[PDB]
């Protein structure tokens, strides 16, 4: 005998947050079922950053722009922050080039995704302040990767005199639930309700990063429990 | 200097992060220094993720 649950419902109020429920459940494992779902989507999923940075007029990281209201280390901090999303499959690696040329105030989406192989989610954070008279020349790198990688690692990619490596941080996920609480019937036991919440960047839906997770663990386990190699 | 022609100079300047064996305190006298750098996951978390 094995009460198996069959109850896996979605609701999805938005394209970014969705929640999920798994009902019926026998005691006491729900919570190890959640609790290893929740280490393993919010530890090592996939995503993209933007990586190395050429301005024109500046070669290194304390310089500063004729008619920029912010230095050169600020845009860096702050394009440190731009969350991004692939269209298409495939797309390793992209150097893009802005040329913004008019008076202006410089924000995320004004980024032309002008690669097809890439967009922008966040467009309306505000990079920089220009006054009514700066030329600016920006050249861009985006990249894959996990976790989380310093700068001096990225030292990698041949600097040249002018290219300046920045921070990136990868994750896709921002916040996770679960929570379980019993539920019954009269004089029999054993109903288990989880209820599970995925709040992500936008770059994709909960139910693919949840079944990505899920994919890795029963991966883990497989070889765990059916080879069995002697000493 | 009269004894001298010249003298030249250099800058060197260090961008400095956070790392095991750094000095943290706050106004209250808890000076402490870093022992760990712990994952965000096993933090202790409260109800609300």
């Amino acid at each position: 005998a094995f009460q198996k649950p069959e109850n896996v419902l979605m609701m999805e109020t938005s394209d970014s947050i969705a929640k999920f429920e798994f009902k019926p459940l026998e005691p006491g494992y729900g919570i190890t079922i959640g609790n290893a779902l929740r280490r393993i989507l919010l530890s090592s999923l996939e995503g993209f950053a933007i990586t190395a940075i050429k301005i024109e007029g500046v070669e290194h990281e304390f310089a500063t722009i004729p008619g920029v209201l912010e230095d050169v280390t600020n845009i860096i901090l702050n394009l440190k922050q731009v969350r991004f999303k692939q269209i298409v499959p495939n797309a390793d690696v992209e150097k893009a080039t802005i040329v913004i040329s008019n008076s202006e105030v410089f924000r995320a989406g004004d980024l032309n995704a002008q690669l097809s192989n890439f967009e922008v989610l966040n467009s309306n954070l505000v990079i920089c302040h220009l006054d009514k008279s700066a030329t600016l020349t920006m050249e861009f790198s985006i990249n894959k990767g996990r976790g989380y990688v310093s700068a001096e690692e990225n030292r990698a990619e041949h600097n040249e005199l002018s290219t300046i490596a920045i921070d990136s941080i990868y994750t896709p996920i921002r916040n996770v639930k679960y929570a379980v609480e019993n539920f019954r019937v009269e004089q029999k036991t054993d109903y288990e309700k989880l209820l599970m919440e995925v709040t992500t960047d936008g770059s994709i839906r909960p139910v693919d990063a949840l079944r990505e997770a899920a994919q890795i663990l029963i991966s883990h386990f497989s070889l765990f429990a059916e080879n069995k190699i002697a000493i | 200097p009269a004894g001298i022609v010249q003298m030249a100079k250099v800058y060197i300047a260090k961008k400095r992060k956070i790392q095991v064996g750094d000095k943290m305190a706050g106004r209250h006298g808890n000076k402490g220094i870093v022992s760990k750098i712990v994952r965000q996951e096993d933090m202790p978390f409260l109800a609300d993720g």
